[PDB]
C-alpha cells in the first residue's frame, strides 16, 4: 500500500516487478499476471512490467508465437512501444481485455496551508461515481481459449 | 517431431540452442506424422505366415496415442534440459558405443 | 421440437406466451426430426479408429 | 432437467456444453456426441454447441 501510494505521486517512481527465479509459465504465474492485467493500474507500473505481463498474457493466445518467440522482441523495438503493440493486439475482433486504467484527479478540502498543492494518480481503478475505468474496452470476451504451453 | 526454441530465465555464461523433442506430441499435443494421419491398406500383410488383417493396424494406431493430459508436464523436462547445455556441443562425436 | 400454446385456467393479471418444449415429442409417442426419420449411410465411422 | 427448462422458456440463454477434450477424441466423447445429436433438440443449445 505504501509502495504503491508513492508511486501515484513522484512521476518517475513507478513500480518494478520482480518475477520468479528460474520458472517460466508455472500455473501461478499465469493467474497472478492475469490479476495484475486486470486490477492495477496501467499508470502506476514501469514500462518493463507492463510489457513483460502483457507478453504473459499474449504468449497463450498467439496461434503461432510462443512465449520466448515473444521475449526475443526485445530488439526490434522498445519497451513501451511493444506494450502498446501487444495492447492493441488485445482490443481487436477477436480478443477484448480490460486492461484496467487510471485518471488524473484534483479534489481537495479547501484549508489554509503555506506550500503547493498538487495532483496525483488515484491507485484506485475505480472513477468519482463507481463506474470502472478501463483503458481499451470492457466486457470481457473472447474467442479461443487460453492456450500455453501445456496449461 | 519439431525443433523447439524455448528456454528458461537464469544467469548463463553460453549460447543455448534447439533440440528435437523425444516425442512426436506437437506444442498443441496432438500426434504429429509425417505424410498423413490414415492408415487404410489394399491387402493384407502376409510374410512366411503371420497374417495380419486390415482392422488391426487401425486399432494399433488408435491405442499408441498419448493421454493428452501429461501434456504440461512432459514439456517441463524439455524446458529445463533446453536451457541448460551449451549449444556449442551438439556437434561432438561419439566416443563409446554401448551409449547409444 | 415446436411451440406449446396450452393455457391452464387460473386468474392471472399479466399475458403469456409460446415457449419451446424440453423433449422432441409432439403430443404423440412418434417424436420429431428435422430431415426425414431414417438411419441409412454410405460407410461405417472412422476417426482416428474407433 | 432445470437448465434445460430455463433453455426453452428464454431464446437467449441457450446451453453452452463445456467438453473435456482440447485436441484429441476419446471412445466415450463420439458416442455421447452421437446421443447429443439425436436426443437433444438443436432449439435449446447454442451455435458453438451445434
Amino acid at each position: 500500500a505504501i509502495k504503491m501510494m508513492q508511486a501515484a505521486q513522484l512521476h518517475r517512481a513507478s513500480i518494478e516487478i520482480a518475477f520468479p527465479m528460474n520458472v517460466s509459465l508455472s500455473p501461478e504465474i499465469i493467474v497472478q499476471c492475469f490479476i495484475v492485467w486486470m486490477s492495477i493500474p496501467e499508470q502506476l507500473l514501469s514500462d518493463r512490467s507492463n510489457f513483460i505481463i502483457a507478453a504473459v498474457i499474449w504468449a497463450g493466445f498467439s496461434a503461432d508465437d510462443s512465449y520466448a518467440d515473444i521475449m526475443r522482441r526485445s530488439a526490434r523495438a522498445s519497451d513501451r512501444q511493444n506494450y502498446d503493440i501487444i495492447k492493441a493486439a488485445l482490443s481487436s475482433r477477436k480478443f477484448k481485455l480490460p486492461r484496467a486504467s487510471t485518471t488524473l484527479f484534483d479534489e481537495n478540502e479547501p484549508v489554509v496551508r503555506r506550500y503547493q498543492i498538487g495532483r496525483v494518480y488515484a491507485p484506485f481503478p475505480v472513477d468519482r461515481y463507481g463506474s470502472p475505468v478501463y483503458s481499451n474496452c470492457t466486457k470481457v470476451e473472447l474467442a479461443s481459449d487460453y492456450n500455453a504451453e501445456g496449461f | 517431431t519439431t525443433l523447439f526454441d524455448e528456454n528458461e530465465p537464469v544467469v548463463r555464461r553460453y549460447q543455448i540452442g534447439r533440440v528435437y523433442a523425444p516425442f512426436p506430441v506437437d506444442r498443441y499435443g496432438s500426434p504429429v506424422y509425417s505424410n498423413c494421419t490414415k492408415v487404410e491398406l489394399a491387402s493384407d500383410y502376409n510374410a512366411e505366415g503371420f497374417t495380419i488383417r486390415k482392422d488391426d493396424f487401425r486399432a494399433l494406431q488408435a491405442v499408441l496415442r498419448i493421454d493428452e493430459d501429461r501434456a504440461a508436464d512432459m514439456f517441463t523436462t524439455l524446458r529445463i534440459m533446453i536451457s541448460s547445455i551449451p549449444a556449442v556441443w551438439y556437434d561432438a562425436e561419439v566416443v563409446h558405443y554401448p551409449h547409444t
